[PDB]
């Protein structure tokens, strides 16, 4: 779908920090689920 | 989220502009001229800002000529594919209802298949929907009326889960409804079960109907949505590029070159005297602001005067470009024009026949497959046999069979290598028979006249 | 429409009668141009709430 | 631009302009020369303002030449379709009252079919109506007479619930005063039933009759409206595209180029002396305001005089434009000319026949299906057999059948491959017999005449 794919010369420096720290890489400590929600908040109530 | 029923996929929205271009090329010339600002660039936009500029632009466009090769190409493709009638395999009297009125409108299945083939040839997309009412119906969905689809793998199986299409109708009421009533049908697949519901609007409101899971004649509901998106490439929801993009843009280029050529012909096409070496003294003295030019009248000129009839000569570079684009149009392989001057040798063309008929064969196979799937789903509604087929006329370049061809077909039938039905299909394909095979059978079992 | 299309005539007399012309009338259909004020529809506001542009 | 946004785009109000243009193109040069303005824009509006400008415009137009290729095109197209006569399947002694006079006017069914095919070829829309009066009548309704229709999907089926068409008749009072009384017929489909009523406007007021339900011979009313709309595209209520739009554009453009060319020919086609380097004193001395040009007498000229017969030179760019538009008209595929210069190898014409006969076959199939529906509905009205077919000629470029073809068809009928009626149809189609098959049998029971 991309008009031009990235070639060998187009080795743009991707990043300098490891950023694969989600779920299994972090044993589920930092999760990166996907769920759209409205507003500027999403609060839930549980019994104290 | 938030139940955005009127949503359209981004790729389809991107392809909508090209779909509109192809459809407008199919329309004719009035659609192109009514939308000429997006095809023919203005010779100078500084004038286009001014009102005399837009008047000049309208004069420029109105004198142009739309060659209209794309529409003739599509007509030729449909004539080649849909010669005689598609053959139906399996019991007929049980499926006669589907053949006669495919969607309850009285429109036969052959005509709906023809429309499907035309829409899959021009803009390369369409849809066949099977709905249960008692009787099942096969619908045709325009390529612009498919709005949303999804491809989620369940157990690693390519499945169409979501599918939303727009259904158009005029509500049966008493008052004259100048408005179009728009109906959105939502088809969903949950845990291998087919569900559907209908969205209807009124006064800006949106109504949602309860989920209904249609069931087969025996039951068991479904595991897949009864909807196929046929196209030029393959019967998948993924967008297939229209086969007529290059031909349509070639027509657009020829149209703009024709606009320029017509402007040149209107301006400089007429001969002009262009008197040189002339002084106004002579003009006012003897010419008197009028020249009589017929063979009955001779006009005098002073010393060192030379009349020079000047008009643009033919075979210009704009004409060469126009003819080049016409030749390119022919080259792209469209059955677009018949050139009486150019000649072609028989036998040599039989090698490129398979090359030219590539898109025709692809569309024929795709439409036949889609109609087979639709008929199988309709049989599931009615609990009839599944092993039935609907095959379009895959043999192209049709023409009358010569006596030698007929004799060969008959001799093949005398040997046990051609079925009697296959012989009849071939004979009808050659335009030598019109009665049904069973009809002629009953008519010929009786003793010969002698 | 010609007003004096039908006239009396006297077969016994012999007099000149004035000739008549053919006038035409021209109708008209004026073109009216309408529009729409620019309407801001930025996608950010429609994305902050779960909605689509 | 977003087609998902509501828009209403189906009514004859959309198409009157091009339908009228098609009609005046079919009429011939009289209408086109008469309504010159919309086809030939004025050379300059500033000139057009002046009365001498409008005089110049009439001088420019009256000199033009209308080629009229579209009329010859539809003529050839209809001729190819209606060669020999359509074949009627089913009982004839019962249906003779419909074959002999389809609408109760002495007009046979074949001639009304020819008119319907001509309408479908020209502007791509027509209609058929069947209404029990006693005897049922198959009427032909023109494209302009069909006024309104709506489509509402009922129980998953697309149904044409309402259809209204104008019914033109001539009023015969006690005198011969030419009037024209109009009748409107509303055909309504409520809750799966057929209903109709008539609207009458006598002296401006709209009288309305009461609803009636035409019921079949056995009863049971109907389940569909006895009205079918046919066109080049298909048998659908939606507007079909006229098959001769681009051709009419080409003819109009050729007409305007012909106007320009003929004005040029009238003005600068005559050679002119263009006497140069001449003095009025010498003129009044010897020439005396008169020149004798015949070969018997000479004319003396002063020093440095160069007589120059000047006229426009042939093969001009307007000439080329007219030639290119003619070749474009023949290129699109229309049988509009028969040029004697062009040669074609036999067999490749058969290769391109399938594409060249596209619209012809489409119209043939559409009219055949429409008349099949009409005859079936008349059978329902009369309570007669239902398995009746009426198809036009499906094999084009027809010619006399060869002796080898004669032997082939006779040998095939001697085998069990072609029915006797099929062989007689084929041989009549080849211009080798004229009597009906049954009369042939009645002559052929007895022995050889010897």
């Amino acid at each position: 779908q991309v008009f031009n794919d990235w070639a060998y010369k187009t080795m743009s420096e991707v990043l300098d920090q490891q950023v694969e720290l989600f779920n299994g890489a972090t044993r589920g400590a930092i999760i990166l689920r996907s769920a759209g929600n409205t507003g500027d908040l999403s609060e839930a109530a549980f019994w104290a | 989220d938030s139940n955005n029923i009127k949503y359209v996929r981004e790729d389809a929205k991107k392809m909508h502009k090209l779909w509109a271009h192809i459809r407008m090329a199919m329309e004719g010339s009035r659609a192109i001229k009514d939308n000429a600002k997006e095809f023919v660039p203005h010779p100078d936009n500084t004038k286009a800002t001014t009102p005399e500029g837009v008047a000049r632009y309208k004069a420029y466009i109105e004198r142009a000529v739309w060659y209209g090769a794309s529409a003739n190409t599509v007509d030729g493709m449909l004539g080649q594919i849909f010669a005689r009638d598609p053959v139906f395999t399996g019991p007929e009297d049980k499926f006669d209802m589907l053949i006669n009125d495919v969607d309850g409108s009285g429109l036969s299945i052959h005509q709906q298949a023809r429309d499907s083939a035309e829409d899959a040839l021009s803009l390369g997309r369409g849809g066949l929907f099977v709905d249960y009412s008692a009787r099942p119906y096969i619908k045709f969905i325009a390529a612009e009326d498919i709005l949303n689809w999804r491809e989620r793998w369940v157990n690693g199986a390519k499945r169409t889960t979501l599918l939303v299409f727009r259904e158009e109708s005029d509500a049966d009421d008493d008052g004259y409804q100048i408005y179009k009533e728009e109906v959105w049908r939502e088809l969903r697949l949950v845990d291998g079960t087919y569900w559907q519901r209908t969205w209807r609007e009124n006064d800006g409101q949106l109504y949602v109907d309860d989920w209904i899971s249609p069931t087969k004649a025996d039951g068991s509901q479904f595991d897949e949505i009864p909807f196929v998106i046929f196209g030029s490439k393959n019967n998948d929801p993924t967008i297939d590029m229209p086969p007529m993009r290059d031909l349509v843009e070639l027509n657009i280029a020829h149209f703009r070159n024709s606009a320029d050529y017509e402007e040149a012909c209107f301006i400089c096409g007429q001969p002009t005297l262009f008197l040189s070496g002339l002084t106004e003294h002579w003009v006012k003295n003897v010419l008197g602001g009028a020249v009589v030019i017929g063979s009955r009248d001779a006009v005098p000129l002073p010393v060192n005067a030379k009349p020079e009839l000047l008009q643009a000569e033919g075979n210009g570079m704009v004409k060469e470009a126009m003819d080049q684009k016409e030749r390119q149009m022919v080259a792209l392989g469209a059955k677009l024009i018949d050139s009486d001057k150019t000649q072609r040798t028989f036998g040599e063309a039989s090698m490129e026949a398979a090359a030219q008929n590539s898109v025709l064969s692809r569309v024929s196979k795709n439409v036949s497959d889609a109609y087979t799937k639709a008929l199988r789903w309709a049989a599931m509604f009615l609990g009839l046999d599944e092993k039935i087929e609907y095959e379009l006329n895959s043999d192209f370049d049709i023409n009358k069979m010569s006596p030698e061809e007929l004799a060969a077909v008959i001799s093949a039938w005398q040997s046990n290598a051609i079925s009697f039905t296959e012989m009849r299909w071939q004979i009808k394909k050659g335009g030598r028979a019109y009665l049904e095979d069973e009809d002629m059978r009953n008519e010929s079992e009786q003793d010969d006249p002698l | 429409k010609i007003q004096g299309l039908v006239r009396p005539r006297d077969p016994y007399s012999n007099a000149d009668v004035a000739a008549k012309d053919l006038r035409q009338l021209v109708d008209n259909t004026i073109k009216v141009a309408s529009g729409t004020p620019p309407i801001n529809i930025p996608p950010s506001m429609l994305r902050w709430i779960q909605k689509n542009p």
